[PDB]
């Protein structure tokens, strides 16, 4: 066996955790170790429905620290209707009004559609790269069906003479 | 070094978990990755690309590891009419008048 | 003047041919050293490229070659008729002769 | 204490270049901020030192002032 | 000679007419031959791209105009244009329109240094188009088999023998051209297939075409003489004879 | 597995699986001679030199950090022609491109290129990282060979060529040693190679094949969980 190469060039500015160039996947791994792993649960239950009664009361508890904080929460009632009122007249028909009236505008249930087909596709990756294979193995098989013929071929001389 | 017994399979493969109740209500979402290491493992883009280049390339770098093997190399570099490494086996005419040849005598 | 081989630091000399039958000599063994090249013994003067598993971007690495061996600064519009033995054997001839008449090396 | 607050804002600023040092000098679609970080970063300190030292020279014209024209009073 | 050069080792006679999709310039020069990791400067220095720009794009456009600064020197460049924008500048704060016409003389004497300077470039597909329709050329030479050795072409200066031209002895014409727009060079050819070389010399000149203002062919081949060359055989071959062409066809006299 | 239903998916508005001229309204228009005064066109011949050219920069700055590596540069030669002979194999009809597939092509390879010159392109950084684990793994069977150690490849292509003299002096009904058969046998011991690396062979039973080891485990004392809560 030849001795091989000690080693290739090694770039002086380009680290595993400080890559040269920019992708989507060094910020992925960036951004999964900020949020961290998935938070696994070990219980039988949730934990919300397991402390409904606790929850209802510091959630009411906050209400009425910001209640209790708020001495002019009716200005705050008064400065908003009029901004809720204009909203949601303007943007209804945008939101919900189109499911039943002048145009259904589609745009974002096509999108849905065609990641629902995908995700099918990636569910069965397995299945479909298998049976592209399998028409490539039975050409690569079809080439090897030569070498078998000649290995035969000093036996039939051997018994032709 | 030991090997086992051929017969059988990996442990992994043997051992098993049962369930009962009470069961945890949590649903994995995503398989662990805590680190970003994936060693000895081959790429899954190999997967279905047809026959080209690399593959007369990778073959003589492995039969030059050979006896047997650099022999075969130097002889079809040097000794067979082919305008391409990518040799492929239409017809059994060269098979068949070289055997032509041979068994005369 | 040096280059890198299998990772040692080499002193890369040049040839002067000079002479026919010396230049038809460095083009087999240029064409045959080549991984590409296939029946190396089947390659003759007139023998085509094509023959012997070699497209447009082989003889380039090929013209590659021949300015690493021989100094040489061979023009991007020269490489695409470079597709014979013959060819690389004239190519030489003519810049030699161009050299010996005009003193200087042809454009590049 | 601003001019305390935007120095180590200019510092934060060198250290995101250091920690980034390979990217900024290798990668050439950061060369602008390569070639003119130095450019910003004096804009930056000469504008930190110009009012710290326009503040001190009015300080020490107040305080010159109050005390000979006090002399002059008494 | 080609005006537009840079420390760049090839394609000599492309470099102004390859425009490159680079953002900034490369690292380095093309390499003749393959380097070692510390032949090349890592991370070259800061304001690389500038340096590059200036060395690889403004200097060797200035040269070009410096090369071919013989051209630009008339009397309507040096005094009328500058003299009339001197005339204007003096009630530059009087209007606007006196800005104008101040300025508009410069922009104009730029356009006629600008385009006055560039390499003289003919029309090459009609060359070769003539030269490959000449059986006694196509007999040792072939598009798939030729190289260029060797090119140069370049105008000549000042007025030529007032007794072949004397269309140049006319002082109104003087005025704006200190140059007769002709050019000369020769093409140094070679067949890798035949291994016969030839020189391909040329003269041009402007000449009118079918309409009565605008020149017809900028760079018209009035002689075109090929010198081939073989293993032991050496041809002359004349495509357009000078004294033929003279008789027929006169040069167009550029004004402005 | 799964195959796509809609019969229509690779219809275009100019025609079927249409990715050379995709159908807009300024559609290119012819233009006369004797009509046109001027134009501004960036069109010109220079793409056929221009990747004769490229070719040869991107092969040749990119052996300036291969080290002499002769495998190495046959290998991106092989890889350098891929990214060249696109165009000429691709189901996309090239040469009806919009405004020219030549240009676009040569101006894609030039920035390319331009950062191949400075050694910044991430075919170059993933060239130095796959060939630097390859010698490390080729220097590491070095290694063991001068010293007259076995290597693993080594025991496993011994390992197989017994298993195959057993399967095959109990084969005599029939006689025809299949690859397929011949496959099997080597993903089986694969299997059990594969899976005793993370998990040694001791004793006779082998690489993996201790059940104590699926037990329940806990992480060490001087390692605990980094990143999360352990309850
Ligand atoms: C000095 C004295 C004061 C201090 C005293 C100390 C007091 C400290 C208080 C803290 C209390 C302990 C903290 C424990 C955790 C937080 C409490 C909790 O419920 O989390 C469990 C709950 C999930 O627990 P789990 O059951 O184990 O999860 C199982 C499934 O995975 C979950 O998903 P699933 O879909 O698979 O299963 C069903 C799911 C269905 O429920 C859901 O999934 C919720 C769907 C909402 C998500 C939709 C997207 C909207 C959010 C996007 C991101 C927004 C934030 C980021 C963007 C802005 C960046 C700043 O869960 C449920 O069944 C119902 C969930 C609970 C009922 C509804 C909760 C409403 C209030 C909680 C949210 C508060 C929002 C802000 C309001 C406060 C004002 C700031 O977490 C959440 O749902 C989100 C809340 C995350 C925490 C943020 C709020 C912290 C403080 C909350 C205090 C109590 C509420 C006070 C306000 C009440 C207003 C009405
Ligand atoms: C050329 C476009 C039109 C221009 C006209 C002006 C603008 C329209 C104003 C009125 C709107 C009514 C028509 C609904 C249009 C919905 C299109 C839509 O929203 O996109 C959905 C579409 C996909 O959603 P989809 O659900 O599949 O769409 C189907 C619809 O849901 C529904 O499915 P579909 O198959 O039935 O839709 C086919 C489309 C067919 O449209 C056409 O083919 C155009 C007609 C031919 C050309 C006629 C115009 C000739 C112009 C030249 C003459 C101009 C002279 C000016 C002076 C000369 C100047 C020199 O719509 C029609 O059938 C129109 C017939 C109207 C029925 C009238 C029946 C009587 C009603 C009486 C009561 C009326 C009450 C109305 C209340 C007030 C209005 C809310 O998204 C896109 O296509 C994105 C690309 C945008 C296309 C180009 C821009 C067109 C405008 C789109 C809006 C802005 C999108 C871009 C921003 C996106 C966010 C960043
Ligand atoms: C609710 C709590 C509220 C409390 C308030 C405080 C909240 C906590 C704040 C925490 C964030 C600040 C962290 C400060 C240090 C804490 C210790 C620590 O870093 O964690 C342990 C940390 C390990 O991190 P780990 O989480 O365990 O794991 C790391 C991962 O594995 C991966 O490893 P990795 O290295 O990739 O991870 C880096 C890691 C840690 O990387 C570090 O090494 C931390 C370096 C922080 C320096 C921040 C700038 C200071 C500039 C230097 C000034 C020196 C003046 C000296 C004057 C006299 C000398 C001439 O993360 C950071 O970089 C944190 C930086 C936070 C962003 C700061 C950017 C500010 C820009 C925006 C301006 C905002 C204005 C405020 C600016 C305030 C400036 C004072 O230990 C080390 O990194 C050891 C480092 C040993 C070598 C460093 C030798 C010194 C080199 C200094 C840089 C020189 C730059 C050029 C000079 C510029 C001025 C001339
Ligand atoms: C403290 C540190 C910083 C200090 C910074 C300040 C210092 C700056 C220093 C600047 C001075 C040195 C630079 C020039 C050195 C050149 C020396 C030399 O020997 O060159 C000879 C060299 C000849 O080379 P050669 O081929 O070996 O000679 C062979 C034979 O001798 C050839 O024989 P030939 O018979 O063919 O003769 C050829 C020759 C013929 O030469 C001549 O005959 C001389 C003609 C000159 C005419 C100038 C007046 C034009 C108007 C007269 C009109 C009078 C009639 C009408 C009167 C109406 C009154 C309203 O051609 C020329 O060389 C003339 C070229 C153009 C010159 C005229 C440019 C006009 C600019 C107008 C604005 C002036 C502003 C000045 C600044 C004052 C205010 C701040 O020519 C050159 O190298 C040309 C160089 C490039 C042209 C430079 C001219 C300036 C271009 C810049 C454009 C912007 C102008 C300013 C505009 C500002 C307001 C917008
Ligand atoms: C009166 C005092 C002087 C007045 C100030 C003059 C300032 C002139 C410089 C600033 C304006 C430059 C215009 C920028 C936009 C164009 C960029 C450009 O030039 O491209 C080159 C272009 C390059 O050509 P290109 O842009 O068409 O592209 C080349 C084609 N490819 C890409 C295929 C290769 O060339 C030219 O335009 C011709 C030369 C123009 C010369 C520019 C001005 C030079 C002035 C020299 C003054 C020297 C004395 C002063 C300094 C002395 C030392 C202190
Ligand atoms: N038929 C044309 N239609 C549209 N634009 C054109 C046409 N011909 C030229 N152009 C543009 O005008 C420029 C100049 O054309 P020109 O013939 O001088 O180029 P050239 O390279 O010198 O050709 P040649 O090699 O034959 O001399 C071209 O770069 C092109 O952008
Ligand atoms: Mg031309």
């Amino acid at each position: 066996m030849k001795k091989p190469m000690a080693k290739a060039y090694e770039h002086p500015y380009n680290s595993e955790h400080h890559p040269l160039n920019f992708s989507a996947v060094k910020i992925a791994e960036t951004f999964h170790d900020f949020i961290g792993p998935e938070q696994v649960s070990p219980h039988y239950e949730s934990f919300a429905m397991s402390r409904k009664f606790l929850l209802t009361f510091w959630g009411g508890f906050f209400v009425l620290n910001f209640g209790m904080a708020t001495v002019d929460l009716n200005w705050i009632m008064k400065s908003t209707y009029i901004p809720w009122i204009f909203w949601f007249q303007l943007m209804y028909f945008y939101v919900e009004g189109k499911n039943s009236m002048f145009m259904p505008l589609l745009q974002r249930f096509y999108r849905r559609a065609a990641a629902n087909e995908i995700f099918t596709m990636e569910a069965f990756y397995h299945e479909n790269i298998e049976n592209k294979l399998r028409n490539l193995m039975r050409i690569t098989k079809g080439q090897l069906e030569y070498w078998d013929i000649h290995t035969s071929y000093g036996e039939i001389r051997a018994d032709s003479i | 070094l030991q090997w086992g017994s051929l017969a059988e399979r990996p442990m992994v493969d043997r051992v098993m978990s049962t369930s009962t109740w009470p069961v945890p209500y949590y649903q994995r979402l995503f398989k662990a990755y805590p680190i970003r290491e994936k060693k000895d493992k081959m790429s899954l883009l190999l997967s279905d690309i047809d026959i080209d280049d690399t593959n007369w390339y990778q073959a003589k770098d492995f039969l030059r590891g050979s006896f047997r093997g650099r022999q075969i190399v130097d002889y079809v570099e040097n000794n067979i009419a082919s305008n391409t490494y990518i040799l492929i086996q239409q017809d059994v005419a060269n098979m068949a008048k070289a055997y032509v040849h041979d068994i005369c005598g | 003047l040096t280059q890198y081989v299998e990772g040692q630091i080499v002193n890369r000399n040049q040839l002067t041919l000079k002479k026919q039958e010396d230049i038809e000599q460095y083009v087999l063994k240029l064409v045959r050293g080549y991984f590409r090249t296939t029946n190396k013994q089947g390659l003759n003067i007139n023998s085509v490229l094509q023959d012997h598993g070699l497209d447009e971007f082989d003889s380039i690495e090929l013209a590659m070659q021949v300015e690493e061996d021989l100094g040489y600064v061979i023009s991007a519009e020269t490489i695409p008729v470079l597709n014979k033995v013959k060819h690389f054997v004239n190519y030489i001839n003519h810049v030699e002769q161009f050299k010996a008449e005009n003193g200087k090396a042809p454009i590049a | 204490a601003t001019a305390l607050y935007k120095s180590s804002a200019l510092a934060g600023n060198l250290f995101l270049y250091a920690y980034n040092y390979n990217n900024f000098t290798a990668n050439i679609r950061l060369r602008t901020m390569r070639y003119l970080f130095p450019v910003v970063s004096l804009a930056i300190f000469g504008n930190i030192y110009w009012d710290y030292r326009s503040q001190l020279v009015k300080v020490n014209l107040f305080d010159e002032y109050i005390q000979a024209r006090a002399q002059e009073l008494v | 000679q080609m005006g537009f050069s840079s420390d760049n080792p090839y394609n000599k006679r492309w470099e102004y007419k390859w425009k490159h999709s680079y953002y900034t310039y490369p690292r380095d020069y093309e390499h003749t031959e393959v380097r070692k990791p510390q032949d090349s400067k890592d991370v070259p220095p800061i304001y690389f791209a500038y340096y590059k720009d200036f060395v690889d794009r403004w200097l060797p456009g200035m040269n070009m105009w410096w090369q071919r600064r013989h051209r630009i020197f008339d009397k309507f460049n040096v005094y009328f244009l500058p003299g009339m924008s001197l005339f204007f500048y003096q009630f530059a704060d009087l209007a606007l329109g006196f800005k104008i016409m101040a300025a508009f003389p410069l922009f104009l004497a730029y356009t006629r240094i600008r385009d006055k300077t560039l390499d003289p470039d003919f029309k090459e597909t009609y060359l070769r188009d003539m030269i490959y329709q000449n059986p006694e050329i196509t007999k040792y030479f072939n598009e798939e088999t030729i190289h260029v050795l060797d090119y140069e072409f370049e105008y000549l200066p000042g007025y030529l023998c007032p007794e072949k031209f004397p269309e140049y002895q006319n002082k109104t014409w003087q005025f704006f051209n200190t140059d007769t727009a002709q050019a000369e060079g020769f093409f140094k050819f070679g067949d890798v297939e035949s291994g016969a070389t030839m020189t391909l010399k040329f003269k041009t000149m402007p000449i009118p075409g079918k309409f009565r203002y605008q020149v017809g062919e900028p760079f018209y081949f009035y002689d075109l003489r090929a010198e081939i060359k073989c293993d032991g055989v050496y041809k002359e071959v004349v495509l357009v004879d000078e004294k033929e062409s003279l008789k027929k066809i006169r040069p167009f006299l550029f004004l402005i | 597995g799964y195959k796509i239903r809609n019969k229509s998916i690779f219809w275009t508005r100019a025609g079927w699986k249409n990715n050379w001229h995709p159908k807009n309204f300024n559609a290119p228009r012819p233009s006369y001679g004797e009509f046109t005064m001027g134009i501004r066109c960036r069109n010109d011949h220079h793409s056929f030199l221009r990747y004769v050219q490229t070719y040869r920069n991107m092969s040749r700055h990119c052996k300036q950090y291969f080290l002499g590596d002769k495998q190495l540069e046959e290998t991106f030669i092989l890889g350098l022609r891929s990214l060249f002979l696109v165009p000429y194999d691709s189901q996309c009809l090239t040469d009806q491109i919009k405004h020219g597939g030549e240009r676009r092509f040569v101006d894609q390879l030039d920035r390319d290129f331009e950062l191949i010159s400075y050694n910044t392109h991430p075919y170059q950084l993933f060239t130095y990282t796959v060939r630097n684990e390859h010698l490390a793994w080729k220097n590491e069977q070095y290694e063991k060979i001068q010293k007259g150690e076995k290597t693993f490849e080594q025991e496993l292509l011994d390992y197989l060529d017994e298993q195959v003299l057993a399967e095959k002096a109990k084969l005599r009904d029939g006689q025809n040693f299949s690859i397929e058969r011949m496959t099997e046998i080597a993903l089986h011991v694969f299997r059990k190679a594969r899976a005793g690396k993370v998990r040694p062979a001791q004793d006779v039973r082998g690489p993996d094949g201790n059940v104590n080891d699926f037990l329940e485990q806990r992480r060490p004392f001087e390692h605990p969980n980094p990143t999360g809560v352990t309850h």
